[PDB]
């Protein structure tokens, strides 16, 4: 199982 | 040897030093003496103390976002390597540290249970990150941090170094406060040659810097590791999911179209060592797309490998193998070949997510899914429709596939008897030259003569040419002339009282461009 | 043995292993690399064990494999081989081995103090450690060509092994052949660019603090044998005078109440140079390359810097950078001359030390200030900055005052080392009418063995699919939201630590709640 990202910070 | 309160002295007083190359985390590996590890916290320890060096010393930066990759995935979230900062006094209300007696190789493994993410992401990184540092490959042991298990290749692993590597659970274990007097962390990117879709649609790396040469440098260390050393096509076999439905008939077929020996191997069924040995003496490799097609790279120089790929999968969206295949150094010939006959597929849309089910999605989706002929660019990981399209089985048409490879394959597959030469670039030409004549108001003639690079002295070259690249000392804009001769006379739009910039290089055999000299200045 | 490494070198061929993705941040690890005295040009040799990492093809000309000297991207400087087949070696004298493992550099300018320094030693110090083995044992190759230089005695306490030049290279034989040698320098010390492509000034992104600084200089002092309060003035003696000298050195101890001592290059021993210097609580000289000695300054010293008429101190900062790294602890004071009756122009000295239109002659000394350009040979700026200046005492003593209020020096200082938080720990979330919001967390986890004056947290609250957020700044280890919440909504919450208002630790793992 493929490591997914975790959410992106937003970049606002 | 360790003579335990020393040890512990010098890192209470000292504490802990970091030298790291790259001016970006994605392009950084750290050597580090005196690091520290919680493993009741799971976090590295940077000790501040008299002796302390940090750099980069980043400040905030530290975390935008991290140190460095502990992977070889480039930039990958939840793969950073980082530590946490405390005074070296702080020791004092600490439990007494278990000292590491390995110096340590530090890295997060990707993708374990894959062999193709084994291979590509870990081994060849593994196998040349420890190369990079003098004394690293025969003293280190290696510390996978990820927090996987062994996974199904982890004797892949014990190949790479004479030493048992070391899982992150295995390190509450040895203690509650760990301190590695040397260990060295990261992974160089260099050989990786595939990025697996996390920003853009997965494919090629965009400047690949490894070659054929020093894959097979690393495939001939791990073939003496595996105790491995009449043509014969190798048909390369799944036998849980992604299956060729006809193999018996793709088995008889391929045989006679070839007039070849025909033989089949898995992973599952077979020691690796065997599947080495099969994939090291074959002529052609056939396999759907799917990770047991990294073996490739122990395929001899001059076999061909060809992918199938099941309806709907566009063999130029999903290269990894095509990529590795066609690698400069690499020598191999590569096909791909595509169901496009909606007949010769087998849906399984029940199978859990994992396996290309869809049936948890809603009936619209699964409606367009059915009707997609082609799956959509996507990014990574978990696109149903792709995971739907390439878990199919898949019934071979033979005659097309035939057809396909014979467009590449002219008659015998494989290395019949090529010999591989390595191709080497020019050097600068040496003592460049220029005078200058003139004729009249517009009309000046530039005369250049240079001597042979310094390495043609000592080889042969079927064809030798020299591009030289005119321009006026003022402007923006350059002439390249493809000549011959060591020598030219430039005439055209040449004027008196003017300064030109010269520039010439060697070029072997149309391909290999050399530097260029330094600039010659010529004024007539 | 001798056959061994000629069997090795001809069977294997040369092996190249190298750091980084591009040549203006790559170091390289050779076996078996030769190198032509006649041609000066290091060689790879193809064998049946060749590894060339990276594998550049004709990108190895694009411009180059790596840079030689620290001075990044310079066309003169870099470093690359041409290539052979192994088997060519019988066409060749046979090889010369060096046994050492060697460090192959080139110095950008031995004969600049402040160059030796933050181009070359710095970076030799730190590249030797950067892998096992070669601080103790590789001799230094200096492949640049230029001679020994002046300052060849500090090249040498950088190793235990005498430091070769390429002309020494030459004399030892025709084919030289490194068993072992790594090949380049970091960056991750300097801190100034000399202006090739855009006018000098810092460098944009600076990866080194004093602390390394101060480290290197500890031990180049023990190096030196160098373990009653004063201010230090670094006199020149050449050119760039101060010409009040005297008057200087009175004015100053009057002031600040303390003994002044002059100082300089040629009259004194180095060691002795940096004796003076690493106690000394003011340290007063003419921009030049002399002050880079004030890394050897004690923390909380202080660095006033006297720059010539026309020459503005905001465009010439090698050494403003340097005194006000993070960690150097030093104050810095820049004075310029604003009186052209104190200047001392020198037109008739050659072009070396700044024959022009009379025309442009002219525009040169109606400049009230050097205007910004690009290296090196600017005579506007040359003529500048190599003017002899008398020193406006009264306007000099009034701007260190603005700076230095009382008795300068470490008098009554401490300083501590700036830690950044961990990641706060098992953060959780709790939604809810009225749609409500409430979070929590432990302290990082390096906190509990910290002592910190202002401990706050970051708190960012971000809508599912919005690139925005609403930040918070909170003392308690907890918050209920009631401003934006709205029902049925995925909120993802970031959390992180700051001490002291600056120190700005990471963020956690992402908290996901939805209402
Ligand atoms: C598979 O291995 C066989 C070894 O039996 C290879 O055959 C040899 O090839 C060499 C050429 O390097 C010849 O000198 C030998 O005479 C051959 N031995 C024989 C025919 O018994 C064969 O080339 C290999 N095939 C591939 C595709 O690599
Ligand atoms: O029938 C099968 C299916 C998978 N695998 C192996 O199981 C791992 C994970 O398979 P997956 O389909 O997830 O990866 P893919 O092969 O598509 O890269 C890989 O090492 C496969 O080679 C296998 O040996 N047999
Ligand atoms: O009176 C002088 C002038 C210069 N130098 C040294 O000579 C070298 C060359 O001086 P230059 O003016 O070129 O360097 P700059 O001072 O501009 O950095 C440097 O190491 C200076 O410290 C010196 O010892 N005495
Ligand atoms: C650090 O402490 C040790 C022993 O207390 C001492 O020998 C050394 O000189 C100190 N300073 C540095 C920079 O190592
Ligand atoms: C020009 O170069 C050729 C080799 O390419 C050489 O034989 C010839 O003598 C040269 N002519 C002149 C005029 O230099
Ligand atoms: C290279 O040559 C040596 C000596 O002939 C041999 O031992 C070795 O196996 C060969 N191949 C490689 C990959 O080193
Ligand atoms: C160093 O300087 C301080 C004050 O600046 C002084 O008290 C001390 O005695 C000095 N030591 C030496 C050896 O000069
Ligand atoms: C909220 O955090 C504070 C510390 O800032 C703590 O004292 C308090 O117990 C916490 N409250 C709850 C309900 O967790
Ligand atoms: C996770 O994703 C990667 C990239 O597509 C695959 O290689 C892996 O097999 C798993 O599907």
């Amino acid at each position: 199982q493929t490591p997914t990202l975790g959410p992106i910070q937003p970049t606002r | 040897r360790i003579d335990y309160p020393k040890a512990l002295q010098i890192l209470t007083e000292g504490g802990t030093h970091m030298v790291c190359t790259g001016r970006t985390h994605t392009d950084r590996l750290c050597r580090f003496k005196w690091l520290c590890y919680s493993s009741e916290a799971e976090e590295f320890i940077f000790f501040h103390g008299n002796a302390s060096v940090m750099l980069p010393s980043l400040g905030s930066r530290r975390f935008q976002p991290a140190l460095l990759d502990l992977s070889t995935v480039e930039d990958h979230n939840t793969q950073y390597f980082n530590f946490v900062e405390l005074p070296a006094a702080a020791l004092r209300f600490m439990p007494k540290p278990v000292f590491v007696p390995d110096v340590a190789l530090i890295a997060n493994r990707f993708n374990p249970d894959n062999l193709m993410h084994v291979f590509h992401d870990d081994l060849l990184p593994l196998f040349y990150t420890l190369r990079q540092f003098p004394g690293l490959a025969r003293e280190a042991r290696l510390f996978f941090m990820e927090g996987w298990g062994e996974g199904a290749h982890f004797d892949l692993y014990k190949l790479l170094s004479p030493k048992q590597p070391l899982l992150r659970a295995q390190l509450k274990a040895l203690g509650r406060l760990l301190c590695f007097s040397h260990a060295f962390v990261g992974l160089s990117k260099v050989t990786t040659w595939y990025q697996y879709g996390f920003v853009q649609p997965q494919g090629p790396k965009a400047n690949i810097l490894v070659s054929g040469n020093e894959i097979r440098q690393f495939a001939h260390f791990l073939m003496e590791k595996l105790n491995v050393s009449e043509e014969y096509i190798l048909v390369f076999s799944r036998t849980q999911n992604r299956l060729i439905l006809n193999e018996a008939e793709l088995l008889l077929a391929l045989a006679q179209e070839f007039q070849m020996k025909t033989v089949t191997v898995s992973l599952e069924d077979h020691a690796f060592a065997d599947v080495v040995r099969l994939v090291s003496n074959a002529s052609m490799l056939v396999s759907m797309h799917g990770a047991q097609l990294v073996t490739a790279l122990f395929l001899p120089r001059g076999a061909a490998v060809v992918e199938l790929f099941p309806y709907a999968v566009n063999p130029d969206h999903y290269t990894p193998y095509k990529t590795l295949a066609t690698l400069p150094g690499m020598d191999l010939q590569y096909i791909a070949w595509q169901n496009t006959m909606p007949e010769n597929t087998v849906t399984h849309p029940e199978r859990p997510w994992d396996q290309g089910g869809i049936a948890h999605l809603d009936r619209a989706e699964q409606a367009r899914i059915l009707q997609s002929r082609e799956v959509p660019r996507h990014l990574c990981c978990r696109n149903p429709e792709w995971l739907f399209r390439i878990y199919q089985d898949t019934k071979v048409d033979i005659p097309s596939l035939i057809q396909t490879i014979r467009r590449v394959v002219k008659g015998h597959p494989g290395p019949r008897k090529q010999k591989w030469t390595v191709s080497l670039y020019p050097g600068k030409v040496r003592e460049a030259r220029c005078q200058a004549s003139v004729q009249g108001a517009s009309e000046a003639r530039l005369s250049v003569s240079w001597q042979i690079p310094w390495n043609l002295k000592y080889l042969k070259v079927r064809e030798v040419k020299y591009e030289v690249w005119l321009q006026e000392q003022g402007e923006n804009t350059y002439v390249p002339y493809m000549l011959a001769l060591q020598n030219h006379t430039f005439t055209e739009n040449i004027k008196p009282f003017t300064t030109y910039l010269v520039w010439i290089r060697c070029i072997f055999n149309k391909t290999l461009l050399g530097p260029f000299a330094d600039v010659l200045v010529c004024s007539t």
